[PDB]
């Protein structure tokens, strides 16, 4: 089988900067017989269907915007955009079906921000869903460009990263930062006996990692 | 562009299927009243060149015709159409030639019927092997089994009364063989005019370059590349020409239903122009090498 | 100019044997065919399968030649699959694509609207919201977020609106994730301190597959 790779699969261009998105599949796709040279760019703005860019790795379909262009030959090939926009924010797959339909595993783009300055939320569990039997303490942090960020639960002085939840903020539109939640559940007769429950949060903005502790 | 008229209908060329089939049984009953099973028998004795010659078709023919399709980038289509005709066995076309040129001819009818009946088998095996590439599918299934049995039935019997008829009443052949003439005649005719009533615009088919080359090439590699073969062999005269111009002849009927069964008639459009175009070159060879071959023999 | 419509969303049981329908009339049915692409929520498409219904010819990738069927019929125009095996992970996206086919097919040069298709235990249960309230000794500062929890909500179609909060003004809701059977979301606003005391802030979960419009205001310990 034929199976496709794309090397940065993340990128940040703020205005003009054009970008490079390249796929190096794994064997010569190209046709002797015709120089089509089977391969397919597509575009797949979130919550959409994908839409077909381009078709023969060099040739676009009517259209489109002509900031897009693709060139490339063999196995090397190379997809780049003169001036980005704000519409042009999506994932590119080059899409291959000389021998077999397989897709790459997708670039994703977004808007660069100057830095972050993340803060912190810790909320501990309420007393109600106590008295229904179990308990849930949730911290959050909120406007952070970067996506490298990680978090760290310290109870009683203990490394425990058991039954952690994540969920990633999907970039509004207002602007390129957005938030991450993290979500501890664990059941009654356990939550009184630890207390602690010290968060730390580790970003790439900041060579000290910041700490949160809980009390009582 | 799209296909002249509605194919859907069908309105006439049920008259041009009907009138083919009934020349082949003319055509084959002249034959068989031709020929002797003796000599067949003979023949069947030593198929050494027989045999030599059909294998090397084979292996010749779907081989050039993978290289033009590779030298002047046909499409995949077109390139099936190329592979599929190519490696067609020898059709009628090629036993009226034997008869023009009067080479041998029981060698030829048991060439083709030979190459007929191993050619049943023997298309899964080209088209899997040499359509790497184009055609993904297997296309095992979909090679035409009763057409063929049903080619090797027409070509056969008719063979057979005449040459039962021949070999037991050897006074009465001439006369209707004088018979089968005239009809032909009127057949003849009958023929062209009717593909009038399906000529379409068979120019808006011809890309010059592509389809004029394949087809000037191939049953012209296929005559010239046989006839070297059987001369370095040593075969006698009438056999190398029987040979060189067996092998050089194919089969359009197979071609043309495998096409149209594979693929949607849109897609498949001026293709249907092809084999008829192919047939309209392979006479238009044909008779020119027994024109040259009269003069071979004025001399 | 052609367009692919797709039956629409569907839950199922883990107990498989389910339907999907792909209609296409915008061309020639039988001049093109039509492949179909898996999508898991996160991980990047995925081939499937391509069906001609000129001769009805199917050809299946590998992973999904054990599940996948694909069918055609030339009187609707249209195109089925069916899986008749699902796990609680087969919950994707599936898109029908159409494509052109000499000898090879060309590329997807239209899609359809795509359907989502959900396998789990079902069994929906009515939202419970739970809420959010720091002062456990901190001092809190010039901005305090706050924000109410749900649980136990089996359909995705949710919403969490703060009528006495900040409206669009940063709010942040964070995308659910499946998890134990019953997956959960969160919202997230962040008001001025000194005027949090003086006005109520409250939270309203809107739930339209069940019948519960259940809003609270939280209270500070």
């Amino acid at each position: 089988d034929i199976v496709m790779t794309q090397s940065p699969s993340s990128l940040a261009v703020s205005a003009g900067e054009k970008v490079t998105m390249s796929c190096k599949s794994s064997q010569s796709l190209f046709n002797s017989r015709t120089r089509r040279n089977y391969l397919a760019w597509y575009q797949q703005k979130p919550g959409q269907s994908p839409k077909l860019l381009i078709y023969w790795a060099s040739t676009r379909e009517s259209g489109v915007p002509d900031r897009f262009t693709g060139s490339g030959s063999g196995t090397d090939f190379t997809l780049t955009i003169s001036s980005v926009q704000a519409e042009d924010l999506a994932v590119y797959y080059c899409k291959q079906s000389y021998y077999l339909l397989t897709f790459g595993a997708g670039t994703k783009l977004e808007l660069k921000r100057a830095d972050a300055a993340p803060t912190v939320s810790i909320f501990p569990p309420s007393s109600e869903q106590l008295t229904s039997g179990g308990a849930s303490v949730v911290c959050f942090l909120n406007n952070f460009y970067p996506k490298d960020i990680n978090v760290k639960w310290k109870i009683d002085g203990s490394e425990r990263q058991n039954g952690v939840l994540n969920s990633w903020t999907d970039q509004d539109s207002k602007d390129s930062t957005y938030s991450m939640s993290s979500t501890l559940t664990l059941t009654k007769d356990e939550y009184e006996r630890h207390n602690s429950y010290t968060c730390e949060a580790t970003h790439k903005t900041s060579t000290s990692p910041i700490v949160k502790s809980f009390n009582r | 562009f799209s296909l002249p008229h509605n194919f859907g209908k069908r309105p006439t060329d049920r008259a041009l299927s009907v009138i083919l089939v009934i020349m082949l049984l003319t055509i084959m009953l002249s034959l068989g009243c031709t020929m002797e099973f003796s000599k067949i028998k003979a023949h069947f004795w030593r198929p050494k060149g027989l045999a030599v010659a059909l294998v090397a078709q084979f292996g010749i023919m779907p081989l050039t015709a993978f290289g033009l399709g590779k030298f002047f980038q046909l499409n995949n289509v077109e390139a099936l159409a190329i592979l599929i005709c190519g490696c067609s066995p020898g059709g009628n076309l090629s036993n009226v030639f034997a008869l023009a040129i009067k080479g041998d001819m029981n060698l030829s009818i048991v060439m083709t019927t030979c190459s007929t009946f191993f050619a049943l088998g023997m298309m899964p095996l080209l088209l899997y092997l040499y359509s790497r590439g184009i055609y993904d599918g297997s296309l095992k299934d979909k090679v035409p089994y009763g057409g063929i049995m049903i080619s090797l039935i027409l070509i056969l019997i008719p063979c057979t009364i005449g040459i039962i008829l021949k070999s037991k009443r050897p006074q009465y052949v001439r006369y209707v063989t004088k018979g089968g003439i005239i009809l032909l005649l009127l057949c003849s005719v009958a023929v062209v005019v009717l593909s009038a009533i399906n000529v379409g615009k068979s120019i808006l088919f011809v890309m010059t370059p592509h389809l004029l080359a394949t087809s000037s090439l191939m049953p012209f590699i296929g005559f010239l590349l046989g006839y070297l073969l059987s001369a370095l062999f040593c075969l006698n005269g009438r056999c190398k020409r029987t040979v060189s111009m067996e092998t050089g002849c194919a089969n359009i009927q197979l071609c043309s239903t495998i096409l149209n069964v594979t693929f949607p008639p849109e897609v498949i459009g001026p293709l249907f122009f092809f084999p008829l175009l192919y047939m309209i070159f392979q006479v238009g060879e044909g008779l020119l090498l027994v024109a040259i071959f009269r003069c071979y023999e004025k001399f | 100019e052609v367009q692919l419509q797709q039956s629409g969303p569907e839950l199922v049981k883990p107990g498989a044997s389910v339907k999907m329908s792909c209609k296409a009339s915008g061309y020639t049915f039988t001049s093109y065919i039509i492949h179909w692409v898996k999508q898991k929520p996160g991980q990047g498409l995925e081939w499937i399968g391509y069906i001609n219904p000129y001769n009805d010819g199917t050809k299946y990738n590998e992973k999904f030649k054990g599940k996948g069927t694909l069918t055609s019929d030339k009187s609707s125009s249209t195109a089925y699959m069916e899986l008749s095996s699902l796990t609680s992970e087969d919950s994707a996206v599936y898109y029908c694509a159409r494509s052109y086919y000499d000898g090879i097919p060309h590329y997807f040069d239209y899609w359809g609207q795509g359907t989502t298709l959900t396998v789990s235990s079902a069994k929906t249960t009515p939202p419970s919201v739970y809420p959010l309230a720091p002062g456990c000794g901190d001092t809190t500062g010039s901005s305090v977020t706050l924000g109410c929890l749900v649980k136990g909500y089996f359909p995705e179609s949710v919403t969490v609106t703060w009528n006495s909060g900040s409206l669009s003004s940063s709010v942040h809701t964070f995308p659910a994730l499946l998890q134990s059977g019953l997956y959960t979301m969160s919202s997230s606003v962040t008001v001025p301190s000194s005027t949090w005391p003086s006005q109520t802030v409250t939270c309203s979960v809107a739930h339209p597959a069940s019948s519960t419009t259940v809003d609270k205001k939280l209270e500070p310990s």
